[PDB]
């Protein structure tokens, strides 16, 4: 039961900069261990297996190296084709391990996101059907955290969140959450919230609306 | 001595 | 030139089940170890299964052991992944891949995966019915219960706790494009009863242990 | 008591795919030709597959070659049916079947099945979203910027396309990927921040586009 | 390449009789055929095979003759188990065909539908659906025709229906028809209809309602 | 290869 540790787990950095991903493993694996590239919604490719040899067609700039519990993949000249996520790999005869994956992404200062709550529109209620919509606007990193409230109960398994790919423009994300509620559901309560946690705030926000106005 | 997958994992051989 | 391409990925609820497949071009995989990977929405990828050449040896991750199986066939190229009892952490990008290199060794990395299917388990493994009454409107009068939107079969129907037997007609369940089932349960009876008797339809769907009475009056 | 049960069965779309599988009890697949059989609508049964001992004789009904294919496990015990580019009439209840009896010989008849599972292919292969605004007003405005878009709800299958003011309007536009929802439909929701002081005077339009049912939808969202 | 002809599509008879379902093959097919017997439901059950024998287990009412293009059936002193639908099979090394199959069921006189409709309920339609129930009762033979009308507008692709077992009191059989729209389509509308055609009624029979009325 | 889909191949007759 060999663990695989990737580190970081999101890596920032500029085009050209030089940036090393390292693999640690809990027990000696030898060499027996390879990198892939993933792209958003594309297959994985192989780079490197047996910990430092280049798959035919890989820019040298891509290097592995490293033994036994240690490895390492590093991109010299990084370039914009080159913002992915990269996963190392375990390999043995009939079976596999993978780390958590490493996404490299482009570096940029702290920004907290512009937080927006949207009430069910009157026709879709009327439909039957109430989504309440809260949008996280152009914060960096990544990680964020939403919460819903209805009336101060906090909410679970009944939204769902669809995060951006880093703007072309600014290096930010948007995220947007949806609460979906039936529409007898949505009139036996008063206060709708969300409430959200990021590192650039320096406290939560929380926006929010009451039912009916 | 059948080995199986479902819905029991009954294989013994270890690989070498 | 290699390529793998899956087929049958799905919306299906917790603790149903899946079948998966993959075929190939420009190569056999009678020689290659055949393989399941998942991306799971966190961003990592998960090895799921593997199926080693004559079918001999089969090794499942042990989140899916003894859910999973794995299956080949050789003579026409395909490999399946069959899931049982599905879970919400199954839900993810399937994969599948190939172990291979230039000259085949004992042990190769992925060289070739597939783009990837899309598998979704939804959270509720049950989903009780809602009930309306079919209110009645001479002589011989016409009332019953729609049961609507549940999952799975079956309900079961009775009127006034099951006094009353004559004149009953249960449906058997239609499937709406929803994937909720949905049936009608109705009684003929005397005009002359309409506000004298009561009518209670008592529903059951023990799948998601549910009972629901409901009085149908007219109006 | 010799036992078959299939796996697998569902709705699908037109055009779709789906593969059903066959598990059994207490007697081992290997020597038996195995097949596939289903029960249209209107109540006959009809042969759709069948494959011989060694995987080495595959036959097809005419109505799903090219289109279907059948696969056995001897090892484990399981036989597959591939079934793609689905059309309505392949609604049925499928059975897994074996062929066999008492001592073999080289033709049997169906002496064992399973209880069978059912698929049911649905004409649409293809359905249009429902527009929903996402008005701004004093809850999605702050100082200098306002946010406002639409919410595209119920469509099958992906992708839809979102521009806003017909393309003149990109500054500011955030489109979500889309989420799938419990109902096994797709819903996103398109965004956009602009200055506060513009609603009242700026309409603001988004435009929807969904190629794969060529379906086109104008919405104007306003405050209130 | 082999068509298997079944004959009749329906057989009406009464317990204690002998009948005979006829299965024909477009060539010669030796005695290769196999009769099944399937109820509602449920798995086909195989009956005889090679023609005329017996599976362990049938009752010896039940016997089979034939070979070439013609076979048959024969039930001697039928009983409540065996009303269902019986399948003739011609069965090959790697193939088979089906006949259409025949359904056996209890006989009695003809019976015009009793038919009703049933409007939305309130309830419902304030979730936003709008089910419209049409109920065609202790009608026989089987065969029936439902027709959803909208402001007089045929109806298509969005309605279902369900036929139960012939009954234990009358040997009748009923039917019933769902047409569902959204709440917003429903209210478009006025006059609803469903038109019942079947042949205990001298033309077909309309029930209708105007929403609101 | 005999081969099932996307045509069916198999050319021995029983
Ligand atoms: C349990 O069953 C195992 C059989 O599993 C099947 O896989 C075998 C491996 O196939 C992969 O690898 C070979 C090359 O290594 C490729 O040719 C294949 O295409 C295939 O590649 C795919 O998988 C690998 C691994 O995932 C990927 O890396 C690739 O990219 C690719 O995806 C395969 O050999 C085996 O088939 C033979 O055996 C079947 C019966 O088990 C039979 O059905 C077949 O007809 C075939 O039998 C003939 O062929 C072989 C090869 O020439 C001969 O050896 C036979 O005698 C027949 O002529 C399956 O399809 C099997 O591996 C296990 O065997 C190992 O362990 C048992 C006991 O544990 C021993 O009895 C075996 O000798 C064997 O040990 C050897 O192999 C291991 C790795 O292969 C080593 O770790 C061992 O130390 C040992 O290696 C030494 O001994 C050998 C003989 O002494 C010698 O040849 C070697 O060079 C070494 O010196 C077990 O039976
Ligand atoms: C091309 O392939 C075919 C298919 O071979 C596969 O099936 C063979 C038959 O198996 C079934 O019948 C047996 C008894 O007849 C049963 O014992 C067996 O369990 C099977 O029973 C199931 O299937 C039947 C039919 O669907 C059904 O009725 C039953 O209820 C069961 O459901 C089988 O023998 C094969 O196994 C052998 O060969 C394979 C090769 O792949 C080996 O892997 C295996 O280990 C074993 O040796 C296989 O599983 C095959 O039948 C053909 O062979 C015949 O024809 C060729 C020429 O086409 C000849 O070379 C050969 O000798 C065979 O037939 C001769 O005899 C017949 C008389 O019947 C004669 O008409 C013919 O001309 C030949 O002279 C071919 O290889």
């Amino acid at each position: 039961a060999v663990v695989m540790t990737q580190s970081p787990s999101t890596l920032s950095a500029s085009v050209g900069d030089t940036i090393t991903i390292t693999c640690r493993a809990s027990q000696s694996i030898e060499t027996w261990l390879a990198w892939y590239q993933q792209k958003p919604g594309k297959a994985p490719k192989l780079l490197i297996y047996k910990a430092s040899t280049l798959k035919t067609g890989v820019p040298s700039r891509f290097s592995g190296s490293g033994s036994g519990t240690e490895f390492t993949l590093t991109i010299s000249g990084l370039q914009f084709d080159d913002f992915a996520t990269y996963h190392c790999q375990h390999y043995a005869g009939y079976s596999a391990t993978f780390g958590q994956g490493t996404r490299v992404e482009i570096k940029r200062t702290v920004a907290a996101p512009s937080v927006f709550i949207f009430p069910p529109s009157d026709e879709q209620l009327k439909s039957g059907t109430a989504s309440v919509v809260c949008l996280l606007n152009n914060f960096y990193p990544r990680e964020a955290k939403v919460q819903w409230k209805v009336d101060n109960a906090l909410q679970s398994g009944n939204s769902q969140e669809s995060v951006t790919e880093q703007d072309s423009k600014d290096s930010t994300y948007s995220l947007s959450s949806t609460l979906t509620l039936s529409k007898a559901d949505y009139e036996k309560h008063k206060v709708y919230a969300c409430e959200v946690t990021h590192q650039g705030l320096s406290s939560p926000v929380t926006k929010s609306f009451n039912r009916g106005e | 001595t059948i080995x199986r997958s479902i819905p029991w994992y009954t294989y013994r051989w270890l690989p070498n | 030139e290699v390529q793998l391409v899956e087929s049958g990925g799905g919306l299906v609820k917790a603790g149903g089940s899946l079948i998966l497949s993959c075929g190939v071009s420009n190569f056999r995989i009678s020689a290659h170890t055949m393989n399941w990977v998942r991306r799971v929405p966190g961003g990592g990828l998960e090895w799921v299964a593997s199926i080693s050449t004559s079918s001999t040896y089969r090794d499942y991750a042990d989140a899916v052991k003894g859910r999973f199986t794995v299956s080949r066939d050789d003579l026409e190229d395909f490999v399946y992944l069959q899931m049982h009892k599905m879970r919400v952490e199954d839900t993810a990008i399937y994969y599948c891949a190939r172990k291979g290199s230039d000259r085949l060794s004992d042990n190769d990395p992925f060289d070739a995966w597939g783009p990837g299917t899309v598998v979704t388990v939804s959270p509720a493994s049950t989903k009780g019915p809602s009930v309306f009454p079919l209110a009645p409107s001479g002589g011989t009068a016409a009332l019953g219960c729609l049961v609507k939107d549940y999952f799975p079969e079956p309900v079961t129907v009775s009127w006034n706790s099951g006094a009353l037997t004559s004149g009953v007609h249960t449906f058997p369940a239609v499937l709406q494009s929803s994937g909720l089932y949905s049936l009608s349960s109705v009684v003929t009876v005397p005009s002359s009863s309409l506000g004298t008797q009561t009518y209670i339809c008592n529903v059951n769907h023990k799948p998601s242990n549910t009972k629901v009475d409901k009085k149908v009056e007219p109006k």
